[PDB]
C-alpha cells in the first residue's frame, strides 16, 4: 500500500528538483520529446500538488535524472548526483520515475476517426491553421459582457451582450440591471428617478394618502391579526410591535419640526427564423432615421398569421372573414358548446 | 552529432574557439549547460548563491547578475576557460541563460527589463 | 383571485397553460435537457466568444408566461419543462409580500431577468444553475454592488428593501412591515405578554416563511420541492382544521 | 518554428498507407488472397516505373468511404499526404525504388 | 424606423408587408387587378397561392421561389413594396429571402409539422421576381435606371464557359504553413500583410493558394434585344447578361428568353498594366430570373 503511507509526506515535506542535463549525446527531435517527458512528469507531480524547486538546494527531497543514477562510481564532487549521495537525497531515473507514476494509480496519458475529423471540418472550417490563435471568424470578448451559451454547442448562444466602456459610464442608466433598492414599493431595479421622497412637496402627498388609506389597513389588520384562517375572527382590539424607525407620520412631524415657522402590443408575435443572412446583417449598418426619405390597436393575429396596424380593419379584411365563416376551423370548440349543454 | 555533453565540449573541431562557440551544435550545448550551472550550484553551507542572487535581482528590478568565477571554474572548468578565451560569444549566450533563469523564478520579467 | 374577508381564492387564467407530457416516451435524463431529439475540437473554442455569422438555430422552447415570474429553467431555453417552474412563481409572490414591492423583477429581456436574478443571488449560483441544463453562463467586468450578493439569504434582501424604506420613512405608522424589519434585525444582528408570545408567534411565522421562500427559490428543478411537500412544511401548521 | 500540421492530412496519409499495405482481392477461381498494390509496387520496382495505378473502386471500400470522400473532394489538399504515404510504403517495402536509378 | 441610407426601404416594414402578402394572397386578387373578375373560379383562385407554393417547395426540397412582381400590385399593403423592389432590387430581394426563410420556419412550427428544422435553417432560400414592368426596351434606359430591376426579352446568341468567381481566398504561410481564409467584400479581398499567428510575424510570408480557394459559377450570355417598341432608324442591339451560381448553362444559344435582372454599370480599366478606369461606364444585367 504505497498510496497512503507515501502520500502523507506528499503534502508537507515534498519538494523535488528536475534535472536538465544529459550525459550522452542525443538527437534534436529526441531532445524535444525528452523535454515533453520532463513537462509530463512536471504536470504529473503538479496535479498531486507537490511543490517543485527550480533552484537546486540542500532541502530538496527527490531528483529524477535522465542521467544515469547507476554507474555513479566516478563523478565530479560538484555534480548533483554526488551531492545527492552526499545529503541522503532520494535519487531516481526517468524510468524509475515512470514506474513510480504507474504505481501512483495516475494516468500516464493524463480526433481518433477520419470520419469524425471530416464531420468536424464540415463545421468550424478546416484544421490547417494554428490551434491557438484568434480565428477572426469568431467574435472575441474584450469588454464587460454577458454570454450564455450551450456547452454542447448544439444550439446557438442564448445571451450575447457586449457593452463598450463608454456605455458603462452614466451610472444613472446602465445597459444591464445593477441592483438598486428603492422605496415605497418600487421595483428594486427601478430607482426613485426624478422622485425625491424627502421632498416635502412629496411628503404632504404620501402621509396624507396614508391618512385616507389608514382605516382600510386598520380593518385588514384587525381581520388578519390573530388567526391565519379568517373563520375565527370575532372575539385588546389592536396590538402593535414597538419600533423606533422614523415614519411618514414621523417624517411629516419632522417637516413641521424643520420648515413650519422655524429654521434649519397585442400579446402575440410572428414566428421568425433564427439564422440571419450575411446580407441582412450588412444592411443593418446603413440604417438612417425616417426623417430622411420615406387606431392605436396593433399586433399579431394568430388566425390570419398577418400583423395588422388596426383591429377594426383586420376583422373586416378578406382573410379574417374567410377564416371566421369556415366552421371547419372552429371544430374542437364545437364539441364543447353542446358537450356542456 | 547535433547535441554535445560537457565531456565532449573540450574537443574542438574548429580552428579557434570563436568558431567553436559560434557553432550552433556547441551554442545550444553551452546554453543548456550554463542553465544547469545557474540552477544547481550551491554553497558549502547549503545556500544556492545564484538562487539568492536571482531573488535579489527580482526584488530590486536590477538587470545585473553578479556571477562569480570561482563557482564557474570549480563547477565547470571548461566553460570558465571558454569564457576567459572568447568573452564576446560567451556573455551573450549566458546573458540569455540568466534571463531564462530569472524568468523561471520571476515570470513576466521581460516587460520590465 | 383572493377574497380577504372570505380569505380564499381561485386560479383563473389558463390561456397560456401548457400540458406536460411524459418524461420518457438521478440527473441523467430528466435534465441534461435532452428534448427536440438534438442530443444524439481543434482551432475553435466557442467559450471565449460567439461566431460572428451564426449558422446554428436557436433552441425553441416555450416562453409563455409573465415578465418577472419566469423561472430559471424557462429563462434559459430548456425543453423537458415541468410543473416545478410554477412553484418558482409562488416564491416571487411570496417575495413580493415580504418587502412590500409588487414589481419584483423588471425582466425587460430574458437576459435582463437572468441578470436581475444574478444581483439577488450571485454569478456563481446562476452559472451552476445553467450548468445543469447543459448550458454555460459567463459574465465579467460588471460593477455588481455585492459580488455573490445577499448570501446571508433572501432575509438580508428583504431587510435592505426594508432598510431604504425604514430610513427614508416610506412606511405608515400602522404598518405591518415593521414586524418583519424587527425580525430581520433578529436574524441578521446588523402584564401584556401577548406582546411577548404574539412576538414569538410572528417571529416563528417569519422564520418558517423564509424557509418556504427559499425552497421556492431554488435553481435546481429536480431538488426543488413540489406542491405537496411545500404544503407539508411546518410553516402551514393551520391545516389541522380540516 | 513549430510548423502547423494538417491533422486530417496526416490521418488521410495513414489511411492511404493501410490501403496500400493491407488491401486484398479475391481472385476468380485462380488463387487465394492477393495484395494488389504491394504486387504493383514490386512490379514497378522490377520494371523501374514511376506511376502507380490506384483503382477508385478499390479505394471506396476502405475506411467505410471516409478515405474516398477526402481524396475525391479535397484532392489538391491531400495529394502531398498521399505522396508521403506512398513514399513511406515504398521505403518499408521495396526500398530501392525511392531513387532515380 | 431606421430606413436604409440611399433607399426608401425599411427592413422591419418591408419584412412585415412581404410576410403579410405571402400569408394572405390569393390569385383572385390579381384577377381583380387585371379586370378579369369573370374568370374568377372559387376552386383554385381562392387558395392562399404562396402558402401552397411554400409547402410544395418544402416537400420538394427546392430553394427558389418564383415571385410574380405584378402580384405585389394586387395586394394593397404591397403596392409600395412593388416600387421598392423595382427601385432597390438588392435590399428588397435580400429582405425577401430572409422573409421566405422566416415564413417557412413559421409554416413548420406553427402548424406543428414533422419536418426537420435543421436543414431548413441551414438552407439559403432565394426569390426570383420576373414579371416586373415590361417597357423601355434596353437602349432607352438612362443612368438613373442603374441598379434597378429591369425586364429584357430577346434571343440567346452565345455563352462563355463557366468562369470561377472567387468568394473565399485561401492563403498559406511560406514559413509556418498557417492558413487564414479571407472572405470577399464587394469584389475586394484583403490580402494579409502579416501572418496572424503570434509565433511568426513575417510580413510577406502569406501566399495565395489559387486551387484551394472557394469559387462560384459566373457566366456571361450574349443576348439580342427584341423590344416591343423599336424607335425608327435603330438596328438590333446586343447586351451581356450575368448569371450566377445556379443559372449558369440554363440558357443555350438560339433560345428566346424573357430575362429579369438588375441593370448594372461597371467601370472598365483602359489597360491591363495600370489601374486606370474609363470615365464611360459599361452596362450589363445581373440575371435574377429567366423565363
Ligand atoms: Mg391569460
Ligand atoms: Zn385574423
Ligand atoms: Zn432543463
Ligand atoms: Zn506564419
Amino acid at each position: 500500500e504505497w498510496q497512503t503511507n507515501w502520500k502523507k509526506i506528499m503534502k508537507r515535506d515534498s519538494r523535488i528538483y528536475f534535472d536538465i542535463t544529459d550525459d550522452v549525446e542525443m538527437n534534436t527531435y529526441n531532445k524535444s520529446k525528452m523535454d515533453k517527458r520532463r513537462d509530463l512528469l512536471k504536470r504529473g507531480f503538479l496535479t498531486l500538488g507537490a511543490q517543485i524547486t527550480q533552484f537546486f538546494d540542500t532541502t530538496v527531497t527527490i531528483v529524477i535524472t535522465r542521467r544515469s543514477v547507476e554507474n555513479i562510481y566516478l563523478l565530479k564532487d560538484t555534480d548533483i548526483l554526488s551531492r545527492a549521495k552526499k545529503n541522503y537525497m532520494k535519487v531516481w531515473s526517468y524510468e524509475k520515475a515512470a514506474r513510480f507514476l504507474k504505481n501512483l494509480d495516475v494516468d500516464l496519458d493524463h480526433a481518433p476517426t477520419l470520419s469524425n475529423l471530416l464531420h468536424n471540418e464540415k463545421l468550424y472550417g478546416p484544421t490547417d491553421r494554428d490551434p491557438r490563435t484568434k480565428r477572426d471568424d469568431i467574435h472575441y470578448f474584450k469588454y464587460p459582457h454577458v454570454y450564455l451559451y450551450d456547452l454542447w454547442q448544439t444550439w446557438a448562444p442564448i445571451i450575447t451582450l457586449e457593452w463598450k466602456p463608454q456605455e458603462l459610464t452614466n451610472l444613472d442608466e446602465l445597459p444591464y440591471p445593477i441592483l438598486k433598492i428603492g422605496s415605497f414599493g418600487r421595483c428594486p431595479f427601478i430607482g426613485d428617478r426624478n422622485y425625491d421622497e424627502s421632498s416635502y412637496k412629496r411628503v404632504v402627498k404620501r402621509y396624507s394618502r396614508d391618512k385616507a388609506n389608514k382605516k382600510y389597513a386598520l380593518q385588514l389588520r384587525a381581520l388578519f391579526q390573530y388567526h391565519a384562517d379568517t373563520l375565527l375572527n370575532t372575539s385588546k382590539n389592536l396590538i402593535f410591535i414597538p419600533h423606533t424607525c422614523n415614519d411618514s407620520t414621523k417624517s411629516f412631524k419632522k417637516w413641521m419640526q424643520e420648515k413650519a415657522k422655524n429654521f434649519e402590443g397585442n400579446g402575440l408575435g410572428p414566428t421568425r427564423a433564427s439564422v440571419m443572412s450575411k446580407n441582412m446583417k450588412s444592411l443593418s449598418r446603413l440604417m438612417v432615421d425616417r426623417k430622411l426619405g420615406v387606431v392605436k390597436n396593433s399586433g399579431y393575429c394568430e388566425n390570419c398569421r398577418v400583423k395588422y396596424e388596426s383591429l377594426e380593419q383586420h376583422i373586416v379584411s378578406e382573410k379574417h372573414l374567410s377564416f371566421a365563416e369556415n366552421d371547419l376551423n372552429f371544430e374542437a370548440i364545437d364539441s364543447l358548446i353542446e358537450n356542456l349543454r | 552529432r547535433e547535441e554535445l555533453t560537457l565531456e565532449s565540449l573540450s574537443n574542438v573541431k574548429a580552428n579557434s574557439y570563436s568558431e567553436w562557440i559560434t557553432q550552433p551544435n556547441v551554442s545550444r550545448t553551452i546554453a543548456r549547460e550554463l542553465k544547469s550551472f545557474l540552477l544547481e550550484y550551491t554553497d558549502e553551507t547549503g545556500r544556492s548563491v545564484y538562487g539568492a542572487r536571482i531573488r535579489t535581482l527580482g526584488e530590486m528590478n536590477s538587470e545585473s547578475l553578479e556571477v562569480n568565477y570561482r563557482h564557474l571554474a570549480e563547477s565547470k572548468a571548461i566553460l570558465a576557460l571558454f569564457l576567459a578565451k572568447c568573452p564576446e560569444e560567451m556573455l551573450k549566450i549566458f546573458d540569455l541563460v540568466a534571463m531564462e533563469a530569472t524568468e523561471l523564478h520571476y515570470p513576466d520579467y521581460a516587460r520590465i527589463h | 383571485l383572493f377574497n380577504l374577508e372570505l380569505g380564499r381564492g381561485v386560479l383563473v387564467d389558463f390561456g397560456l397553460a401548457e400540458a406536460q407530457m411524459d418524461y420518457k416516451s438521478n440527473h441523467e435524463q430528466f435534465c441534461p435537457c435532452i428534448m427536440r431529439n438534438q442530443y444524439s475540437v481543434n482551432g475553435v473554442d466557442l467559450t471565449k466568444g460567439y461566431p460572428k455569422n451564426e449558422t446554428r438555430r436557436i433552441k425553441r422552447a416555450n416562453r409563455a408566461g409573465t415578465r418577472g415570474f419566469r423561472a430559471p429553467e424557462v429563462l434559459m431555453k430548456c425543453g423537458a419543462q415541468s410543473t416545478k417552474i410554477d412553484i418558482w412563481s409562488v416564491g416571487v409572490i411570496l417575495l413580493s409580500l415580504l418587502g412590500r414591492r409588487f414589481p419584483m423583477f423588471q425582466s425587460l429581456d430574458d437576459a435582463d431577468s437572468l441578470l436581475e436574478l444574478c444581483t439577488i443571488f450571485g454569478w456563481k449560483e446562476l452559472r451552476k444553475c445553467a450548468a445543469l441544463h447543459g448550458l454555460g453562463f459567463e459574465a465579467s467586468g460588471l460593477i455588481w454592488d455585492k459580488p455573490n450578493g445577499y448570501s446571508n439569504g433572501l432575509k438580508e434582501f428583504v431587510y435592505d428593501l426594508l432598510n431604504k424604506e425604514c430610513t427614508i420613512g416610506t412606511f405608515p405608522e400602522y404598518s405591518v412591515a415593521f414586524e418583519t424589519f424587527g425580525f430581520l434585525q433578529q436574524e441578521l444582528h446588523d402584564d401584556a405578554y401577548e406582546l411577548k408570545k404574539y412576538q414569538e408567534e410572528i417571529w416563528s411565522d417569519h422564520y418558517w416563511c423564509f424557509q418556504v421562500l427559499e425552497q421556492c427559490f431554488e435553481m435546481d428543478p429536480q431538488k426543488r420541492s413540489s406542491a405537496e411537500d411545500l404544503l407539508k412544511t411546518p410553516f402551514f401548521n393551520e391545516l389541522n382544521e380540516n | 518554428v513549430k510548423k502547423v500540421d494538417d491533422v486530417t492530412g496526416e490521418k488521410v496519409r495513414e489511411a492511404f498507407e493501410q490501403f496500400l499495405e493491407d488491401f486484398s482481392v479475391q481472385s476468380t477461381d485462380t488463387g487465394e488472397v492477393e495484395k494488389v498494390y504491394r504486387a504493383q509496387i514490386e512490379f514497378m520496382k522490377i520494371y523501374d516505373l514511376n506511376t502507380i495505378y490506384i483503382d477508385y473502386q478499390h479505394l471506396s471500400m476502405r475506411e467505410n468511404g471516409a478515405l474516398a470522400m477526402a481524396i475525391s473532394e479535397q484532392y489538391y489538399r491531400f495529394l502531398p499526404f498521399l505522396q508521403k504515404g506512398l513514399r513511406r510504403v515504398v521505403r518499408k517495402y521495396a526500398p530501392e525504388l525511392l531513387n532515380t536509378s | 424606423l431606421r430606413i436604409i441610407w440611399g433607399t426608401n426601404v425599411s427592413i422591419q416594414e418591408c419584412t412585415t408587408n412581404f410576410r403579410n402578402f405571402l400569408m394572405s394572397f390569393k390569385y383572385k386578387f390579381r384577377k381583380i387587378l387585371d379586370e378579369r373578375e369573370e374568370f374568377i373560379n372559387n376552386t383554385t383562385d381562392e387558395e392562399l397561392y404562396y402558402i401552397k407554393q411554400l409547402n410544395e417547395m418544402r416537400e420538394l426540397g427546392t430553394s427558389n421561389l418564383n415571385l410574380d412582381a405584378r402580384n405585389l400590385l394586387a395586394y394593397k399593403q404591397t403596392e409600395d413594396l412593388y416600387h421598392q423592389l423595382l427601385n432597390y432590387p438588392q435590399e428588397v430581394i435580400s429582405i425577401m429571402d430572409q422573409t421566405i426563410k422566416d415564413c417557412m420556419v413559421s409554416l413548420i412550427v406553427d402548424n406543428n409539422l414533422d419536418y426537420d428544422l435543421d436543414e431548413i435553417e441551414t438552407k439559403f432560400y432565394k426569390v426570383r421576381p420576373y414579371n416586373v414592368g415590361s417597357c423601355k426596351g434596353m437602349r432607352e434606359l438612362n443612368p438613373n435606371d442603374i441598379d434597378k430591376l429591369i425586364n429584357l426579352k430577346g434571343l440567346v446568341l452565345r455563352s462563355t464557359p463557366v468562369i470561377p468567381d472567387m468568394k473565399v481566398a485561401f492563403f498559406k504561410c511560406n514559413v509556418c504553413d498557417h492558413t487564414m481564409a479571407v472572405e470577399i467584400d464587394r469584389g475586394v479581398i484583403q490580402e494579409p500583410a502579416r501572418c496572424e499567428r503570434i509565433d511568426c510575424n513575417e510580413p510577406n510570408s502569406m501566399s495565395l493558394i489559387h486551387n484551394r480557394c472557394s469559387f462560384a459559377d459566373k457566366q456571361v450570355i450574349k443576348l439580342q434585344e427584341t423590344p416591343d417598341f423599336v424607335p425608327d432608324g435603330q438596328t438590333p442591339h446586343s447586351i451581356s447578361l450575368c448569371v450566377y451560381d445556379e443559372l449558369v448553362d440554363s440558357c443555350r444559344a438560339g433560345d428566346r428568353i424573357e430575362v429579369t435582372g438588375t441593370f448594372r454599370s461597371i467601370p472598365i480599366r483602359a489597360n491591363s498594366r495600370q489601374r486606370v478606369l474609363k470615365s464611360l461606364y459599361k452596362t450589363y444585367v445581373d440575371v435574377v430570373h429567366v423565363k
